[PDB]
């Protein structure tokens, strides 16, 4: 689920 | 005095370029160290075959997933994840090498290369690194990577290492 949103 | 480390981008197998990270222990050792120690692959396991599964043009690349190559998996060398060591370092621009977490004290082994200012980022990830060399590879590594972020064509870390 890791990860950065624009 | 601070950790050298890089990847051999390869597109669909066929080489593309080398590009190198400095990592910055001089303000976040933990997390600088986790990425260097997973860059070589020295527990066995780390970057070296893994991909970018998620790559949004003009935003960010994100790859370090060596366990689930979907945006799921991958562990730090401290066993699952770790906490935050600090939020010193801002995303500055291009380069920017930061911890890819899910939410606050989830930092793994996912990372996400700047491919431009993220301002909005800054507090909510840890910066840790950025692009020496090879800052071309990423440009080109681009076109490869959709609006919603699912790559056109297999973007991978072929070969990885420090230098020093």
């Amino acid at each position: 689920h890791a990860g950065p949103i624009a | 005095v601070n950790p050298t480390v890089f990847f051999d981008i390869a597109v669909d197998g066929e080489p593309l370029g080398r590009v190198s990270f400095e990592l910055f222990a001089d303000k976040v050792p933990k997390t600088a160290e986790n990425f260097r120690a997973l860059s070589t692959g020295e527990k066995g396991f780390g970057y070296k075959g893994s991909c970018f599964h998620r790559i949004i043009p003009g935003f960010m690349c994100q790859g370090g997933d060596f366990t689930r190559h979907n945006g799921t998996g991958g562990k730090s060398i401290y066993g699952e994840k770790f906490e935050d060591e600090n939020f010193i370092l801002k995303h500055t621009g291009p380069g920017i090498l930061s911890m890819a977490n899910a939410g606050p004290n989830t930092n793994g082994s996912q990372f996400f290369i700047c491919t431009a200012k993220t301002e909005w980022l800054d507090g909510k990830h840890v910066v840790f690194g950025k692009v020496k060399e090879g800052m071309n590879i990423v440009e080109a590594m681009e076109r490869f990577g959709s609006r919603n972020g699912k790559t056109s064509k297999k973007i991978t870390i072929a070969d990885c290492g420090q230098l020093e």
